[PDB]
């Protein structure tokens, strides 16, 4: 239910362009994208980069886990929230 | 920016070491895949048996064919390539 | 009886060891590279973004807790 | 100078009859290719000598590997010596 | 503090492997020690003990791909962070 | 580790070892080594012998019973047997 | 854009180890190595490669080409904060407290 509530609130957050909810796998459950292939490459490789990310954040020492990963760029924004089974990603305008 | 630290090969083969390494960097992010790329390439071009190590903090003691050894830094990865067998 | 003759045959005879050294700068002397003041100036130019980042870090200093 | 042949590198001028040569040249890479691999040792040379004794004259010796060397007497004009892909092969007949 | 990670060979020679690495540590145990010297020692020892064509490789961050003879390969880790790979080809 | 056998009393088995180890040191290429062993064993006993030297090689030959000696001499391997 | 402001940057409370590395991966100035010289080397090289991967994804399939990185600021709450700021020649990094 929390996933439905969070998905709904992301949809409510204006400035969002392309939403991307994925499972811990490379599975885009829902996406507000013009083309899905586009998100397939990201939705599969970014998890590999997150595999590397969890590796380095823990390489320091097991003191923390990757809670969030929100990156902002000139054209847009790439919010990413790693979750137990999912990852809440959204393409938004960097306001 | 390749930096040859210790090489035995001829300049041409050396050039190929840095070239093949640049290609490997261009395609593989994981050190293992980079090494396999290099190893397979020279093993295929030439014939025999080559082995490649790629890392950041390392020493080793190996035996190698004359004029068939290089120890260098490409970017910031330590490539140790050599021919045995 | 069968006729007889000679031959000799070989294969080329060639394998040395060195010891790889673990990494321990591009230039041998560090002071030469550290002498560039403009390099430190470019480094300085980041405080604008750093100040904004520091403000953002304070806003997200603690994750929300409900216990 | 180890002249090229459509089998492999063979020392010339040949000191073996052409038919015997061609038999050896074709049988070695056929027998290697079909159901044989480099990991197996003796059971190659086994088959090679059997094949030579079946059709050609009866008493043969075969030696192959990556380093060796020999002097030896043999029947007149019955010496086969060739490399293939850095692998030395040698064969000869004795009454 | 020996911790075998990848074993392929026989128990006896495994035991000797640990003893030899140990001895290498004693031979070179100072900050001035270089892993290279101990590598020399391991390779030469297993050569003069169990025959030639051994290779001794020591360190802590490195990916490797080699051709080794079956039942003549060992890889392991130490409490001191020394990851040692040894192999016959 | 392997020692295929020959005649009894160490008439031949004893001789080959003693000769081979002069041979291995005194030359570098195999040529003079194999030639020397064969050239000696023709004078001493028999009319036609065969010899092989090397670090690694496969072989399989016909011969006369109790005249096949094979031994690992130092790093090298030496093979010897009569025929003809 | 001068040493004075660099000193000010150091004066910013909350920051632990600053790291500036030329895109070649050479930490020029630092405040992390001042506690452990073996740290900034590891981070600088590793993060440089990461930035390369970031360039790949920032130039792959959604992310339009001709767009470059601007700032990749990361935070591992309770461990430390790690800002990345790309440049034409440098990479301003800083290790702060989130």
């Amino acid at each position: 239910s929390e996933v439905e509530d969070t998905l709904n609130r992301i949809k409510t957050h204006k400035t969002v362009l392309g939403y991307l909810i994925v499972n811990s796998e490379g599975g885009v459950v829902r996406g507000a994208f013009k083309d899905e292939e586009e998100s397939k490459n990201i939705a599969n490789s970014i998890p590999l980069l997150t595999k590397k990310a969890r590796s380095v954040v823990r390489d320091l020492d097991p003191t923390n886990d990757l809670v969030f990963l929100r990156i902002q760029t000139k054209l847009n924004e790439i919010m990413v929230a790693p979750d137990d089974e999912f990852s809440l990603i959204v393409i938004q305008t960097k306001g | 920016q390749p930096v040859i630290k210790n090489s035995d090969m001829s300049v041409e083969m050396q050039k190929e070491v840095e070239e093949v390494a640049k290609k490997a960097i261009d395609y593989c992010n994981t050190d293992k895949e980079i090494a396999t790329f290099i190893k397979d390439d020279f093993r295929s071009r030439y014939h025999g048996t080559w082995h490649c190590i790629v890392g950041r903090n390392f020493g080793s003691f190996v035996t190698f064919e004359r004029s068939y050894y290089i120890y260098l830094y490409v970017g910031q990865l330590a490539i140790l390539l050599f021919k045995t067998g | 009886i069968a006729e007889l003759s000679e031959h000799s045959v070989n294969t080329e005879r060639v394998k040395t060891g060195d010891r790889g050294m673990s990494h321990k700068e591009g230039g041998w002397p560090g002071n030469v590279d550290p002498n560039e003041a403009q390099e430190t100036g470019r480094f300085k130019k980041r405080i604008e973004k750093d100040t904004s980042f520091p403000q953002a870090v304070k806003d997200l200093k603690e994750g929300v807790e409900k216990c | 100078q180890y002249k090229t042949f459509m089998g492999a590198r063979v020392l010339w001028p040949p000191e073996c009859a052409d038919d015997i040569l061609e038999g050896a040249i074709r049988e070695t890479q056929d027998a290697l290719k079909k159901f044989e691999i480099a990991r197996e040792g003796q059971k190659i040379a086994e088959h090679l000598k059997k094949y030579m004794d079946d059709h050609f004259d009866p008493y043969w010796h075969v030696f192959f590997g990556k380093n060796f060397g020999c002097q030896a007497v043999h029947n007149k004009n019955r010496f086969i010596y060739f490399y293939i892909e850095k692998t030395a092969f040698l064969m000869y007949q004795t009454q | 503090k020996a911790i075998i990670n990848s074993s392929d060979m026989q128990g006896d020679l495994l035991q000797e492997a640990q003893d030899v690495i140990q001895s290498g540590i004693e031979n070179n145990s100072a900050p001035v020690l270089n892993i290279e010297a101990a590598c020399k020692y391991i390779k030469e020892n297993l050569d003069k003990k169990f025959g030639p064509t051994w290779q001794c490789i020591i360190g802590e961050g490195y990916a490797y791909d080699v051709t080794v003879q079956n039942n003549t390969l060992l890889f392991m880790f130490y409490n001191g962070n020394l990851a040692v790979l040894i192999f016959k080809s | 580790i392997d020692m295929p056998e020959n005649s009894e009393m160490k008439s031949m088995k004893n001789d080959a070892f003693s000769q081979a180890k002069f041979a291995v040191e005194n030359y570098k290429f195999e040529n003079k080594i194999s030639s020397h062993i064969k050239k000696f064993f023709d004078e001493k006993y028999g009319p036609n012998w065969h010899c092989v030297v090397g670090k690694h090689f496969n072989a399989y030959v016909s011969y006369d019973s109790k005249n096949f000696i094979f031994f690992y001499e130092g790093q090298l391997a030496i093979l010897l047997y009569r025929k003809g | 854009n001068a040493d004075d402001q660099l000193k000010q940057l150091s004066a910013l409370e909350g920051a632990n180890g600053y790291v500036i590395f030329n895109e070649s991966g050479i930490p020029l100035k630092r405040h992390e190595k001042s506690i452990s010289h073996e740290k900034a080397v590891h981070i600088a090289a590793l993060v440089s490669d990461l930035w390369n991967v970031s360039k790949k994804v920032i130039q792959r399939d959604l992310k339009t080409p001709e767009n470059d990185i601007e700032v990749i600021r990361l935070r591992t709450k309770h461990s430390y904060e790690y800002i990345i700021t790309q440049s034409g020649d440098f990479t301003m990094l800083a290790i702060q407290l989130c």
